[PDB]
């Protein structure tokens, strides 16, 4: 599959995190307990609550599609669907809103990805989700200054950073040490106070932003300039056109 | 020159507007605002006084984490709060629909040739002037025939009124001029000279009913009411049984064969009658406002007064109250009218179209298309990356993809003279943003938009319609925000940029240029702008009959 | 024929059944199953015998909530629900021994009714079923219990609700699959304002079943709509057929080699692999390590498409077996196999579009809701003409008890009335033994 | 005793009022009215400002040849000329009819079963009171989630919030009683009890929107608008994602699934949307006016105080402003609710009932419809000719038609306890009315009444249903002033004679027992008195945000 | 077309007239839309020219009803054949073909 055009690094940055071939560089380290803790669903060591019985016990009809679609872990099990959501700064975070939803439906089964300007999302099978999400968070898909694990109050990914180059955020769930020099994750993602913080690490420094990102623009590499990049939308354009009015 | 927007962000922001770092959190909370500090006394007002909590800042998330910005309302050096532009507490946005609303548009031509070939009376100028003064009794609520008859205060009812207008200018001049909407002295000669030919030997009434009807009641009263006074003045004026089978006939020409309603009904799942906003074309919007016969050299300003009509009504409104509510849509809206932003990217594509083509003189194709919109949404994203002040002010996606797109397609449309070839490129515009910043707008934003590219041209049964022609009903348009007003920009742009004197229906054009009026329709930013201030006197109070 | 197109037909175990079909013998203006299928939705009524016992009997009638005190009446329908039965059948048909159909279900708790085909033939429209349906059942009610004049009217707000002060049946207890013709978005609409989870109820969740039955349904209403006329019939045929009747096993086979570790990305890896195979696309041109598809079959392409696209839902919401992503499936399909080629998407971006808006009004608070109350006339999901509906009813079939406002909430009166009709529950065998039967007439 | 209505011909007149002659054309035309004055000096004020001719008495015919009347406003010692019941003239009646618009019942039973069963989360009374001070906060327009939103002035309104009630009355107790409709202080203990086992364990909100919301839109607007802050305040008080695949549950519940609209939707020719006047049914009408858990051992009472509330939101605002318009219909609902005339009527019929058969123990027979119907017909219609000055103060055969037949259709429902037998009165008193005086109403008023007697019955599609669930959209009564309200009271009058504590929806009923409404529902015609005296203080001005 | 008086009573939209000889040639538009509202050809489908071209008399075959709900796709089929037939007969642009819709259909779907 070749996934994007385009010669720049922002096209190759697209096409590398859509594609499940290319091994995501591991940024950061974070406990399954961590995560847990970040996605605020359930407590550490508290089983995993049931929207409905297991597949086993609620007695699917016979179905040649039920039997070649292996349902995922979480699906046999019952569990509730539950989210996480990230928010990305303008500012270079190397993730993007349709760059996350894109990768999400080629590399992770079973999953509700959703699109939209300060906010993206994926809902699936609440084991299967602790899986994919110590994968986005322990990955170059999240920098802990330049994206924020957030399922409300999003504001920010169009705001000016702050002094520590930190992405706004309304509840402060992420909070830069100038002693450290690393982020801790003090709030789970929809805003509640953990009793134990998270160490997220340091941030990426400026240039390394730059290399891994997938956002143009005009102070780092620009979509004007990605010519086959454009030709490729324009001609998408056209095409839909010429559909629309006459197919044959 | 410098870029329109940057007065703007330098009110707004401590910061130079080229700064990417700036200080949150330490500002006050909602404390650093004039209005929501006025709110928060007035919550526990309204609490106190009824029993029940009402207005509490300490209730969810604390506003004001961030700059809580002024907004410039462009074209005017006023800034406001925000909440100062949200319809509810906003007179003259209210008035602005209710004056649309309280319209329709009554020929006399069916009514008049009653009276000559049916009732064998004749009709000339004394009897129209004889006619009107009898319907200006009328048509606020008073009587003319019967006996005992209780009567709406006429004070309560001051703005409801009927005028005519003919193209016909001996007739119009032996018309008591009261009673006239001189088509001449409200257009420039080029533009009257086109009315007047539309509109021919044709004689048509603007019947405004009263702001407080309107307000009680609903868009789908105002033909009926109108046609009452008007059938009671065909009676009283000329001399017939005041009710006998002739007097069907002025019933039907006035509630249905030579009415022109604002809008048109809606389908039951957003069940509506006619006058509500749903209903009105683009094209009809363009055309109800005014900016076209005072702002005719300027094509850019003619088409983003049309924009910002369209976007309050449509967005805030329509959108944000009719088809929502809530805290609603306010700033969904805004984007369209405020900081002069919309006003620096159209200013920029009018001139790359000047230089490129001509005004109007770019071949009618996708080529053409390709080009401007390209063009200008790539100017319009620069301004966001090299000013990160403009990007926290237009915070919003949907804010963004709709203000960049609305230059892009009123650019393209500006340079073929055609609607559609605009909308081709609004829709461009929408899909080189998305690959541009991997993002665009809300979660649902872009459904028209997608929808967009293939429906342009086609000429299916629910999806072919030149744009003039659209409206909120239009299947694609008809949930989602930051759209319709600037297709009725786009609607109007080709128009202006041709010198055209209306967009999609000259009897509506005709209709709004009426000093009498309570809001002005030739100035709609500096009307928001004077709502804003709490400085605009609506139509439709009760203090005459409530405790003083 | 009008086309030279064929196609390969399969049944719900993917195994071949008839070769090289004529695609106009799928058409639904040819195929006299189809003919059959929508003939039989549109006089078939359920009557909730029980429903309008027990409104009698407490006197809540006219809609929810509502009560009439003083007004009860004890009658006892759903004991003597054979003779009221009868004496309906013999009002509702036309001659004895036509097509009319009063069948008991439950213990005599909901009849089955078939208006009999005869009076729609002098019908206008499709409203006849319930009414004729409705005042039968008055009658029978009436007569079988000696009811008087006093209190008849009593019966009749029991079975047809709060019409006509309510343009709808408000509080009816009879039902029907269409829905009253003003409800219509646009003419020619009535068989797209068919719920999602009436069409999974009828089909038991048989997943290929249900997008059949939808497809059908859909594209039916693409004819109706002057959509499918000239230009655009093809477009439409090659849809019904790839995405709804299996056609060429591609459904099937794409499901097959996804299913146990596959996503969105790796079925459309194999769709265009297949369709380079098949000669539906080619490579147009390079860039820069990247190969431009073109197409000289717009249509095909977009059927071959529209096939993946039924294997892309079928394989991520068949996973999750959560049908919530069918809106995420339906929009980023479509985007990613754009830039994934350089071809445009299924229904040129319509689809793209209308999954935009499902995702917004089913994960919002403005509107909408679970994915199994839409439907082709709901205004978040009209605009693809029949590409988009199918692969929702698919994820609903593929739910495994995720959603509140499921088929056996909204649905259980429809189901358990129209599941008993062979050619609703079961569609795709009998279109594909029509096609068989009028090969040779094509 | 007297008849009741003496008091107010006394009143009227200067002549005793069994007498048949009087003096007229010398009584000074208008001049002779104080209100006519007034109108006279605010046209000469209104057209001088605006350059427009406007009131003018010269225009037509001359008004007040005869005595120009007062009214007395029935069951108070209230007398006013006319005008001042004109609903564009009477605030009260203008917030009654918001006050209904504005208003959504919206249960919190599907709510809850998707915070218990999907999300996996506890309800108890706290999240229930925390999640009510969080929409009381938010209804209004204000803010639980974004930060930089724009939000509605608290006190424009003010008047908008969100309560609930519940049978269960332990949980009732639990929830903060500040958002409590208290089902056992408001409703005397039998129809306390009748309530609240109806209601059971479900927990239903009464949502109130903004009125200056609905007069700038609709009233199809008020449950999108509830929705919408429900469901905020569900996000805000549940602590969930802040728009994810459940929230969508919530808004199909808070739209469609667990809502209860005060009007239905109307067809095309009258096209509006939800709650509009002529989609709410009597039963409805009878159960909002609240005068039954007032005046429950009065049955008269009850029910004529639901002819008031039907009379002039049916006839003067649906019929004469929403369906015509102009002049429209003061005196042909103010027929229903002054002078005690209609009171003078059915006490009468209520004795004869009382005396003959006792309330609710007649047999539900037309031989009850014929004797009762019979006997209140001819008392009424006798009273006309026994006292000249009451003819003359019911001058049009309408309003006389319509009073004496709600007086014997009522008389006929006290009897029976069926209100469909209390229909059949109605119509029988119209033919015999006719009969009697050889006319009847005006030119259309009697379409409904001869389709009357064979429609009662009926069991046919759009032709058969109880009376309480009928409405100004049943196709017999869509057109024609003198019937509707006059039909809620008929609806009522066997459940006061019953003590019913409700028509036909408890939901209602209960909803509009509610100190915190604007407009006191449990006096209609006192209210109707309080704003003909310009006494009373609507909510939905816009004076604090316009100039002083 | 010829003066873009499409879209209801009184509208217009300047600089989009179309100049088309439809009434000069009414046999082949007729033809062509006959042929695609038939189902087969000499099945009860009837296109039949009037005055002199100006109008037509059209009955859309009665198969097509046997499978739909009601009776819109009548005027649906019919209008969607004439749009196609004119676009064709004048080989009518893209860019113009919506205003040959509105002047047949008019101000449908805002309408
Ligand atoms: C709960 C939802 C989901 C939904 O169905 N509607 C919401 C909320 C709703 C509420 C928020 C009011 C409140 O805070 O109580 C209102 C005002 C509608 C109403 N009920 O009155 C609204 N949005 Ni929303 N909504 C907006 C917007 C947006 C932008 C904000 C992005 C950012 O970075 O700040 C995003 C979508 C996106 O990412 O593109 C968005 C999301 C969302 N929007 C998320 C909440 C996001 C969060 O947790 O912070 N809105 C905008 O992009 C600007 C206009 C703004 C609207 C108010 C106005 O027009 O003044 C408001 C329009
Ligand atoms: C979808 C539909 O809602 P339902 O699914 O019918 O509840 C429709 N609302 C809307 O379109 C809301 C539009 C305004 C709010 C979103 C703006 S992006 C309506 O209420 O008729
Ligand atoms: O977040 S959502 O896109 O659902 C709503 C934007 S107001
Ligand atoms: O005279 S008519 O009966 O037509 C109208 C009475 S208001
Ligand atoms: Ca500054
Ligand atoms: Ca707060
Ligand atoms: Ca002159
Ligand atoms: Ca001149
Ligand atoms: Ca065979
Ligand atoms: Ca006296
Ligand atoms: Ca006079
Ligand atoms: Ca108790
Ligand atoms: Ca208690
Ligand atoms: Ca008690
Ligand atoms: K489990
Ligand atoms: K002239
Ligand atoms: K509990
Ligand atoms: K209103």
């Amino acid at each position: 599959a070749q996934y994007y055009p385009g010669t720049s690094k922002v096209a190759q940055n697209r096409r590398n995190f859509c594609n499940p071939e290319y091994e995501l560089e591991k940024l950061r380290e974070i406990s399954d307990e961590d995560v847990v803790k970040i996605l605020g669903h359930r407590a550490p060591g508290e089983e995993y609550p049931s929207v409905h019985p297991p597949l086993e016990e609620m007695d699917e009809p016979e179905d040649a599609i039920r039997e070649m679609v292996e349902p995922i872990d979480g699906a046999k099990a019952g569990d509730r669907v539950r989210y996480i959501q990230f928010t990305d700064s303008m500012y270079f975070a190397p993730a993007q809103p349709y760059v996350r939803s894109r990768a999400y439906l080629c590399r992770y089964r079973g999953a509700d990805a959703g699109t939209l300007s300060g906010r993206q999302i994926i809902e699936t099978r609440e084991r299967d989700l602790e899986k994919v999400s110590k994968e986005l968070l322990e990955t170059e898909f999240f920098d802990p200054a330049r994206s924020g694990v957030r399922g409300k109050s999003v504001h920010g990914h169009s705001l000016r950073l702050d002094e520590d180059g930190m992405m706004f955020d309304m509840l402060r769930r992420q909070i830069y040490n100038k002693d450290t020099g690393k982020v801790e994750m003090v709030k789970n993602q929809i805003g509640d106070e953990l009793d134990e913080p998270v160490d997220l690490g340091e941030p990426l420094d400026e240039e390394t932003l730059m290399d891994k990102t997938t956002i143009y623009r005009v102070d780092g590499e620009a979509y004007r300039d990605d010519v086959e990049a454009v030709e490729i939308m324009q001609r998408i354009h056209v095409l839909r056109s010429q559909g629309g009015y006459n197919p044959e | 020159a410098d870029k329109l927007f940057i007065n703007a962000l330098k009110k707004k922001f401590e910061e130079s507007p080229e700064e990417k770092k700036t200080t949150f959190y330490t500002l006050g909370g909602w404390k650093q605002s004039e209005r929501k500090t006025e709110f928060v006394n007035a919550g526990k007002e309204v609490a106190e006084k009824r029993g029940i909590p009402q207005y509490n800042p300490d209730i969810g998330t604390p506003l004001g984490q961030r700059v809580l910005m002024p907004y410039q309302v462009s074209t005017t050096d006023t800034y406001v709060e925000g909440d100062d532009l949200h319809f509810v507490n906003n007179a003259a946005m209210q008035q602005l629909w209710d004056d649309i609303r309280r319209t329709v548009i009554v020929g006399l031509n069916h009514a008049h040739a009653v009276i000559e070939k049916r009732l064998g009376k004749e009709v000339t100028p004394e009897t129209i002037t004889h006619y009107l003064e009898t319907v200006n009794h009328a048509m606020p609520g008073a009587a003319v025939v019967q006996e005992h008859m209780v009567e709406t205060h006429p004070a309560l009812v001051a703005d409801s009124y009927v005028k005519v207008f003919t193209g016909n200018d001996e007739i119009a001049d032996e018309i008591d001029p009261a009673f006239v909407i001189d088509i001449n002295k409200q257009f420039p000669e080029d533009q009257a000279e086109t009315l007047k030919a539309e509109v021919g030997d044709g004689i048509w009434q603007v019947v405004r009913i009263p702001t407080i009807v309107s307000r009680t009641c609903d868009g789908a009263t105002t033909s009926r009411w109108s046609a009452m006074q008007i059938g009671m003045s065909m009676i009283s004026a000329y001399k017939q049984a005041a009710g006998e089978a002739a007097t069907g006939d002025f019933a039907y020409a006035a509630k249905h064969a030579e009415v022109i309603h604002m809008g048109t009904y809606l389908p039951v799942r957003r069940a509506r009658g006619e006058n509500e906003p749903g209903g009105v074309p683009f094209g009809y919007l363009a055309d109800i406002c005014q900016s076209s016969r005072v702002n005719y050299d300027d094509p850019v300003r003619v088409s983003l007064d049309v924009v910002a009509t369209g976007a309050m009504l449509y967005d805030q409104i329509w959108l944000g109250s009719y088809m929502s509510g809530g805290v609603g849509f306010t700033q969904y809206a805004t984007a369209a009218y405020t900081d002069n932003i919309l006003d620096d990217f159209t200013y920029f594509g009018k001139e790359y179209v000047e230089d490129k083509y001509g005004l109007c003189e770019a071949p009618n194709t996708m080529d053409t298309v390709l080009d401007i919109a390209t063009e200008v949404t790539f100017y319009g994203l620069e301004q966001y990356e090299e000013y990160p002040a403009l990007l926290e002010d237009q915070f919003g996606g949907s804010q963004r993809a709709a203000v960049v797109a609305a230059a892009a397609g009123c650019s393209t449309a500006f340079a073929t003279g055609n609607a559609q070839t605009g909308l081709s490129g609004w829709y461009l515009s929408m899909y080189l943003h998305k690959e541009q910043h991997s993002r665009l707008g809300f979660y649902g934003y872009d459904l028209q938009d997608q929808c967009g590219a293939s429906n342009v041209f086609s000429i299916r049964g629910d999806e072919g319609l030149p744009l003039e022609l659209r409206g909120p009903n239009y299947p694609n348009y008809a949930m989602n925000v930051g759209h319709q007003g600037e297709y009725a920009g786009i609607s109007q742009a080709p128009h202006a940029a041709r010198g055209d004197a209306f967009v999609f229906n000259p009897l509506v054009k005709i209709a709004f240029a009426d000093d009498n009026l309570v809001f002005d329709f030739t100035n709609v930013r500096g009307e928001f702008a004077k709502g804003a201030l709490r400085e605009f006197e609506p139509a439709g109070e009760r203090a005459l009959i409530t405790p003083a | 024929a009008k086309f030279e197109d064929k196609v390969d037909l399969y049944d719900d175990r993917g195994n071949l059944v008839e070769e090289q079909v004529p695609l106009e013998a799928l058409s639904p203006l040819r195929n006299p199953a189809i003919k059959s299928i929508v003939q039989g939705i549109k006089r078939t009524v359920a009557v909730n015998l029980e429903g309008i016992e027990n409104a009698l009997k407490t006197a809540k009638v006219g809609g929810p909530a509502c009560k009439i005190m003083g007004r009860e009446l004890d009658l006892d329908i759903v004991g003597n629900a054979e003779s009221i039965a009868a004496a309906a059948k013999e009002m509702i048909q036309v001659t004895e021994d036509d097509d009319t159909k009063v069948e008991l279900l439950g213990g005599g708790k909901r009849a089955l009714v078939q208006v009999p085909s005869a009076r729609f033939d002098v019908a206008a429209e499709y409203s006849a079923a319930p009414l004729v349906t409705a005042t039968a059942f008055v009658q029978a009610i009436i007569n079988e219990f000696d009811v008087s004049m006093y209190d008849a009217n009593m019966v009749k707000a029991a079975v047809l609700g709060r019409y006509p002060q309510s343009v709808e049946y408000m509080g009816a207890n009879i039902a029907t699959m269409l829905d009253i013709p003003q409800k219509l978005e646009g003419p020619g609409y009535a068989l797209r304002n068919i719920m999602v989870n009436h069409v999974v109820a009828t089909t038991l969740k048989n997943t290929l079943q249900a997008a059949a039955l939808s497809t059908i349904l859909e594209q039916t209403a693409m004819f109706e709509m002057g959509d499918a006329v000239g230009a655009f019939e093809r477009m439409h045929l090659l849809g019904l057929a790839y995405q709804g009747m299996n056609a060429d096993n591609l459904v099937f086979d794409l499901v097959k080699a996804n299913g146990k570790e596959g996503t969105v990305g790796s079925v459309i890896a194999d769709l265009v692999e297949r369709a380079l195979e098949d000669g539906v696309i080619k490579v147009e041109k390079e860039l820069t390590d990247y190969k431009v598809y073109g197409t000289d079959d717009l249509a095909m392409w977009n059927a071959y498409a529209a096939a993946g696209l039924m294997a892309a839902t079928m394989v991520n919401q068949g996973a999750a077996r959560a049908a919530q992503g069918v809106s995420s499936t339906l929009l980023y399909y479509n985007d990613l196999i754009e830039f994934e080629t350089g071809l445009p998407s299924v229904d040129f971006g319509k689809v793209e579009g209308t999954a935009v808006g499902f995702s917004f009004f089913s994960h919002s608070i403005y509107g909408g809701g679970g994915p199994g109350i839409f439907n082709g006339n709901h205004i978040v999901t009209r605009h693809s003409k029949g590409f988009a509906i199918p692969c929702v009813a698919a994820a609903m079939a593929l739910d495994a008890g995720t959603q509140m406002f499921s088929p056996e909430a909204t649905s259980g009166l429809i189901k358990e009335v129209f599941s008993q009709v062979d050619e609703f529950r079961e569609p795709l065998k009998y279109v594909v033994e029509a096609a068989a039967e009028i090969k040779n007439e094509i």
